[PDB]
């Protein structure tokens, strides 16, 4: 019971695919997920109840 | 039997490998997982946020809070240039050690536009214009405000909004280039110019401070993992 | 998504350069107020004419997955296949990641982590330096054994203890392939703490700091053949590679270099480098000055 | 021949593996199974079974029958506390060779909650009440009755109900604690005290025995599993 | 003709599972039950006749 | 289609000979103007009676990538289990195919080119030549270390830097199956650039030509066992095999030798062989004369 | 584990093998295509491209640009023959570093259809006709023009169309022949004749030159790759 | 998730085919596009503005 | 082309099976059929034509 | 995309069949065609035009 998921694009702007079975028992023993790209900057980079527009003042 | 070949590259261990292993804990139940506040999921977070750049790091300053400020004055200086630096955010002094700069060691490539936010510290009874300017290389930095206004450049006008942000957009022959710059990889320079003096009533001092913040804009990325050259040891119990 | 699964799409794209024109208006994107605790989101086409660019640059490599999963050393001990010492038959040490730098920086980049990990090790073996040195020995076979809090501990190369029963050992012999593993996340808590400005005894003293927190037992790794006429020693790294991981309140790269294991301290350092003055910037393009 | 990579961990003899393996002994005919009473399916079912604690354990009482008894009195004895202890299932003497605890010891880590049962064998004729108390950790054992009756407690009234349960309800700041315990593991103590003395008429003794007897609750569990510090050998013919 | 089922879970709260293929004439081979997780405590903690409600007295 | 994949039909047959009789017309595709700068599209159809020929000839073996697929050896180099200089205890150099001509002058044929790389290592160890020779030496395993420019360099074969926390490093042990992997696109430009009548400076000064282009890190290479009681050395030879190839603006064939890496200098050299004289065609053909 | 059996090749190094093989840079994010212009995919295309043949590769020429130029002349010259070569090529100097010859001499095999377009050099005012003849072989090169008639031939009349194509038709035994060619695989000769003499009126030069360029038709490949007798080093640096 | 496509043909004028799976998740891991047959001569072979028909003649 | 069977059963009163393919052209070399069980006493132990019921004489 | 066919029969008057997938691109890596069986001995033994029907004089 195995999963087909894409490849990270190469040399060039269907064959572009691999597949995975896992054998063992515990997530712990999976590879890495180097394919997960999520990505939230808000947290850090405007931390700020009261929505800034940025365009505006911001002040005033 | 299944018959069988082995590649070059078996049994060799790739510290980038990346393939299934045993568990020696078959079946460990794992703590439960807790919502904490600030996950972080990939370091361009980091290097989106503004921290402080030392951009007075002169003999003397390297460990005082002076290094971090940008003196200014009222009278007439206009001759006189406020500041200057490269544009190497991984490699000069000025950005280096900066959250921007200390990530972008950690990699071999950086591509994108830069923001420097400019906020002055000043009386609130203090006034002025500056011109803010970057020359994309191939010449050598502005000598004069002349020179300088002809590149890309923004004027401050000090006022409520403290601050002011000059963006350096993105210009080069390649999409990329060497955090460990060169002159082939050149991204030029950003100087700054009494625009038209800091004016000041009187009763209020007639000196001060502006500070200069950088980071990324959402146009930023970078590739090739490789160690920083800013952490050593001599031996082990590290 | 599920941070524990060897899969899963998705290109990590960065902006776009809008195309930009002239503008007379009270916009005013480039003027902000830093005092809030906000970081300005002005791109290149608030304050200049841009063109457009459709740009395909991707954040994958920075992701901290690729950051962090790559093995790296962790420690390195040795110990001698015959020897008067009985202690130095064999090394043992105490698990952490606090031991080599370059990990330990890049780990201490997060407060609070969490994964699990593949544990590689690499053993060497040379002949030591003597005067007689012909002998014939067959192939060395190790044991490293993981011993942890709490379980009893061998005294020798010889104590009942490397019986493990129930520890978790490999036995591996030169030559082969380096021995390999996976540990899951095995902390008490919910991360992995790599900071903690607290103290162990609730009257506010005791150990002070990341000591008080760890405790994730022990590694012990003997020769297994125990012998050799003519004395050898071997050399055993073993190295990290998280994988599947979280991390949670960044903080800033360790800037003064690390004073040792057990703690945080440090000596003052400089900020960054100096240079001439405020304004220096070399000249380069001159018919070379 | 298919093309093959042997990884890291080929040939190595993992105790806690987990593989197929050829029989020696192709299509051998076991013998059928038998339905035997008793059948035991995990560790849990028999640390959920009451043994009796050894609460008087102190010298000169380790090899007889009054390790297991609690000794309490007629007259006035308030002041006097019946018996006090650690809560450290797996490693202090008064419940490390318990049911609970010999099962606790194959594992390094445990969490739950726990039931002391105090049954009374004096006389029917007598009579009395006691305050049984759990203290969470964070400040050292009650002193006297009012500190002891600040935390968890029940006040047991001697009666043809014989027995009584003190159930340590799970208070900690992590999931599980140390079988090994440490203080940052702490789990407190439970004292007992006379709420009442023991009051009792003409003809029959004056003194009596408490016993006490311990056992999981339905949310306990234990993990890591590691060898038992309690058997050993010099050598074998074992 | 292969089995498919689940993993114990790991360091988080469709590719969390294995799976497995018989290679052996005898269950002998096969690999061991550490899945099978049953309980019945009631054989040896109430093995009383008579249902002991425990909210009532016990006696009387 | 997509150049990056490793499957896709078609024949590349050749042109059937089409059958041809006489002609007598104002048809004059023999006589052309090759001023234009066009080459003529004659075949022998067009100026002699032909007959029909279906050809079944396929030009499959001269595609691009059938022509630089075949790993080549473009470079190799020594170093010692144990000496005096600590520099000849590893081997080191800078990554480009400019150093063996056979390959240089295969991937010269073509101004720009594009494709990912299949390196594979060759590694050998003699033991070196002396009055005693016997030793019992256990197998010796090698570490070969990427260093992308700008990482820090060894300095010895002990050197901090072999931690490889992040350079990406192979270790091998002799007798097994040479070491292998493939390496991506890696250039800073769209298209690796063989040729460049170009400067690194601005004021077209600085250094001429492929070098200031380069910059691709180098590969450094040492024993792990560190040791031999006697001394031995062992050579490194690092084959390259481009796969999944585009190439750019064809160039004729490099005529004279090469001088050295650097450059493209050369002496003047012949234009062909000569012959004795401009009728001269050898008489076979005789009762042997 | 999966039984298995390793066959003869297991662990060889084979330089035209073609197998996956991991990457040490898992993730790498390559710069995009730029579509350049010019771009090659089969060799056959520079082969099918003309370039300059050395016709006159005699002593004396062999570092001079005439070593290009065929000499033809006003005047009774009509016995005289005006050049003539072997058809090998890969192997005959005239032939050999020639575009097609370069190519070929990275393979052992070649088979089709050969072009060689030859174009008139001088002044408009000049005339004349030429025979272009090609011999199969099996008999000695033709001696006089009778006996290059009798092959096959175009009688090129100068004109306006400076050039002209004598195209040599694939006529062998076999479908392949040597690169490195023997008499086994032998190909025959080209020869020139004047058919009416070089005709020129008064003021202008009496003699002038031809060139000769050689070409692929659409008929041809090559086979067996091999490396080049052309290039070699005496050590490394190259 | 495979892929099936033809052999090269060999010693003679259904079982003239391969099958392929990738086990690696970038492209540059996959072995070469051997089996891509494409040309365009004229690039080179005939760059002229203005179609040279040649049967005509090429000039007047 | 595989084929999948019972296993012999063991240590107790789905996974009872296993799953073999043939990977030679030859029948000599498969593996043992340890699972064909079948039996006929009668040839030896009862070879009498009239046939004895026994729970009657056998003579008379 | 793989081939069952039959095996060469041996020691005895569905198992009797083995599957076989290619892994390499050349037919000439193909294993060798044993079960091939054709015949035609008349090139040889009887290269007569005119029929001899053989059971008829041959001559006469």
């Amino acid at each position: 019971g195995a999963q087909v998921s894409t490849q990270k694009t190469g040399a060039h702007e269907s064959i572009i695919h691999y597949t995975n079975i896992n054998y063992y028992k515990d997530a712990a023993s999976n590879s890495a997920n180097r394919q997960d790209f999520t990505q939230d900057p808000g947290k850090f980079t405007e931390p700020v109840k009261d929505i800034m527009v940025k365009s505006l003042p911001a002040l005033n | 039997g299944l018959p069988v070949i082995n590649t070059p590259g078996s049994n060799q261990f790739l510290t980038s490998d990346d393939f299934q292993s045993p568990s020696a804990m078959p079946q460990f139940d794992v703590t439960p997982e807790l919502n904490i506040p600030g996950e972080v999921q990939n370091l361009m977070e980091i290097a989106e946020v503004d921290s402080v750049v030392p951009v007075n790091n002169v003999a003397g300053n390297l460990e005082t809070m002076d290094i971090y400020r940008i003196p200014v004055q009222s009278g007439n200086h206009q001759s006189s240039q406020v500041f200057g630096f490269q544009v190497q955010p991984g490699l000069d002094g000025v950005f280096k050690h900066t959250l921007l700069g200390e990530i972008l060691n950690y990699y071999a490539h950086w591509s994108g536009s830069i923001k420097l936010t400019f906020v002055f510290c000043g009386s609130a009874m203090a006034t002025g214009k500056f011109l803010l300017a970057y020359a994309p290389p191939g010449a050598n930095a502005p000598k004069s405000r002349k020179d300088a206004m002809l590149g890309t450049h923004i004027i401050w006008d000090v006022g409520l909004q403290s601050s002011c942000v000059l963006c350096i957009p993105w210009i080069s022959q390649t999409h990329y280039r060497l955090v460990q710059q060169d002159e082939y990889t050149s991204a030029g320079n950003v100087t700054c110019w009494y625009q038209t003096g800091i004016v000041v009533p009187a009763g209020t001092p007639t000196s001060c401070s502006i500070m200069c913040f950088v980071s990324a804009c959402n146009d930023f990325s970078v590739r090739l993992l490789k160690d920083t050259p800013f952490i050593q040891q001599a031996a082990l119990l590290q | 998504g599920d941070v524990v699964e060897a899969v899963e799409n998705a290109v990590a794209r960065v902006a776009d350069t809008i195309g930009s024109g002239p503008s007379n208006s009270q916009a005013v994107p480039a003027l902000t107020a830093v005092e809030t605790g906000h970081t300005s989101q002005v791109t290149p086409s608030d304050t200049v004419q841009t063109r457009h660019v459709k740009n395909y640059h991707s954040r994958s490599e920075s992701s901290i997955e690729n950051f962090l999963s790559r093995s790296a050393c962790v420690y390195m001990g040795e110990y001698h296949t015959t020897n008067s010492d009985q202690t130095k038959l064999f090394a043992s040490w105490t698990i952490s990641a606090r031991r080599m730098v370059q990990m330990r920086r890049k780990l201490e980049i997060f407060t609070y982590v969490r994964f699990d990990v593949e544990v590689t090790f690499v053993i060497t073996s040379k002949q030591d330096q003597g005067t007689q040195l012909g002998q014939d020995m067959p192939p060395l076979t190790h044991q490293i054994m993981y011993i942890p809090p709490g379980g009893p501990i061998p005294k020798s190369v010889t104590d009942y203890t490397w019986q493990t029963s129930t520890n978790p050992s490999i036995f591996w012999t030169e030559g082969n392939a380096p021995p390999r593993m996976s540990i899951p996340f095995i902390s008490i808590g919910n991360a992995y703490s790599n900071f903690y400005d607290g103290w162990s005894h609730f009257s506010q003293n005791g150990v002070y700091g990341y000591n008080t927190l760890n405790h994730m037992g022990q590694i012990y790794v003997r020769h297994v053949n125990g012998s050799s006429p003519l004395p050898m020693t071997s050399t055993v790294r073993m190295y990290f590679k998280p994988k599947h991981v979280k991390a949670w309140v960044p903080r800033p790269p360790r800037l003064c270099q690390y004073k040792n294991a057990s703690t945080v301290n440090f000596s003052p350092t400089d900020i960054t480098d100096k240079r001439n003055s405020i304004t220096y910037i070399p000249d380069t393009v001159k018919p070379d000055v």
